[PDB]
């Protein structure tokens, strides 16, 4: 079938802005192109249609061209209403395909992730269970790496991350990490480190703890 | 106005199967195809097939053929999907949309709110919430770990409500065929421990509510 390309997953912006987000065929889609938005919320709307050009009743601000392969959206005028994921789509021929999708995201100033790690609580090591947590909450861009470190070394296999959206009051990202081990294993080591790799800097945030020292 | 609502979400053990509604209004039905999209939070939507409600002539993606069969039912002009012998690679998202056409070539003008499929064997069961406490400066963050639950949802709070800002609670994680999920809190070091920080986790499903303290020390 043909494959469609969206380059940039994500796409920075500050309101006020012209944006741009791109869309390639594998081939020649004869200006058979539309394009949808969709809002956190999970809903889906269409915005333009045959090789973008064509509106719906959305406002003038959204403005699409293209042709062959090469084919975009632009939005002149960046609102906050605008903020959301963008997909593209071939309808040239079946089965219908869509791009990966672009999703926009405000500018902020660089951040630096504020790091926080806790220990096991009495609760869970009871269950015999130890999970060791660590927040890297508010920072900026996006990007960002967690590593851990069980007595100053590797340590992959029972860590779970997750990420949460921008933040609607300041446009910050924030990622919680946790590492799972048997009560017992907890105890056969001293230091536990939540490393954080951040462009914001070079050298590693680190944050860790003895038990020894509990 | 041309409205498309979908059946509520489903939660069906692997194997079985699954028929989902999509109800058109403020248009005459059969004139206008329905399509239907999946989408995996692994970002996408796939093309699954369409239907012509006036003839029930249906036209499948083969990558979705055989599990999936298109329906309709032309009288309560409502559009029908069934997915069957579920795996869990059938969790996601699905949107019914009506398919329109300028120029030689269809597109989709009207989509639905989506339908939630959920591919699990566990049970509803509830979590076991964990303070999260600095071991034995000016801001100090605290947490609540929230494991082993399912289904979702799961409702947080910190001293139910009071605290809003500087607040964090992250999606949930599959664990061991279970969700957990954590949630933190950034409260300046007079409040805490001086006064009293709360985790307030409801899990519904369950019917259950827990208010766990975050104490000092381990």
């Amino acid at each position: 079938d043909i494959q469609m390309t969206q380059t940039t997953s994500s796409l920075s912006a500050s309101l006020g802005d012209r944006v741009t987000i791109s869309c390639r065929a594998s081939q020649d889609i004869s200006n058979y192109l539309n394009w949808y938005q969709q809002k956190p919320d999970g809903t889906v709307k269409l915005l333009i249609y045959y090789t973008s050009r064509l509106h719906s009743g959305v406002p003038s601000r959204f403005s699409g061209s293209g042709s062959g392969t090469d084919y975009s959206l632009t939005i002149s005028n960046l609102e906050q209403e605008d903020i959301a994921t963008y997909f593209c789509q071939q309808g040239n021929t079946l089965p219908r395909t869509f791009g990966g999708g672009t999703k926009l995201e405000i500018k902020r100033a660089d951040a630096a992730p504020t790091v926080s790690i806790f220990p096991p609580s009495s609760e869970q090591l009871t269950s015999g269970g130890a999970s060791v947590v660590c927040f890297l909450n508010n920072f900026y861009p996006k990007d960002i790496n967690v590593k851990w470190k069980i007595d100053g070394s590797e340590r992959q296999n029972g860590v779970l991350n997750s990420w949460t959206d921008q933040d609607s009051k300041d446009s910050t990202y924030s990622m919680s990490s946790t590492l799972t081990l048997t009560k017992d294993e907890y105890e056969r080591h001293n230091s536990y480190t939540c490393e954080a790799t951040h462009k914001t800097s070079t050298s590693p945030i680190v944050k860790s703890f003895n038990r020894n020292e509990c | 106005e041309v409205q498309l609502q979908q059946s509520g979400a489903e939660l069906v053990r692997a194997g079985s199967s699954v028929k989902m509604s999509c109800k058109a209004s403020g248009y005459t039905f059969t004139s206008y195809g329905i399509n239907w999209v999946k989408q995996r939070p692994g970002q996408g939507l796939e093309w699954i097939g369409y239907i012509n409600p006036g003839n029930g002539y249906t036209k499948y993606n083969e990558k979705f053929k055989g599990k999936t069969t298109l329906t309709v039912d032309k009288s309560s002009s409502t559009a029908y999907m069934q997915l069957r012998s579920l795996t869990s690679e059938d969790s996601a998202v699905y949107f019914c949309a009506r398919s329109v056409y300028y120029g030689g070539s269809y597109y989709f003008d009207y989509w639905g709110q989506g339908t939630t499929l959920t591919v699990s064997s566990a049970k509803t069961t509830p979590p076991s919430v964990y303070p999260l406490a600095p071991g034995s400066n000016s801001m100090v963050t605290l947490g609540c770990l929230v494991k082993g639950y399912f289904p979702e949802p799961v409702t947080v709070t910190w001293n139910s409500g009071s605290l809003s800002s500087g607040v964090h609670t992250f999606p949930a994680v599959l664990q061991s065929d279970l969700y957990t999920l954590s949630s933190s809190v950034t409260v300046p070091s007079s409040p805490r421990p001086s006064e009293t920080v709360t985790c307030n986790v409801a899990h519904p499903a369950s019917s259950t509510k827990v208010d766990k303290k975050i104490v000092p020390r381990d």
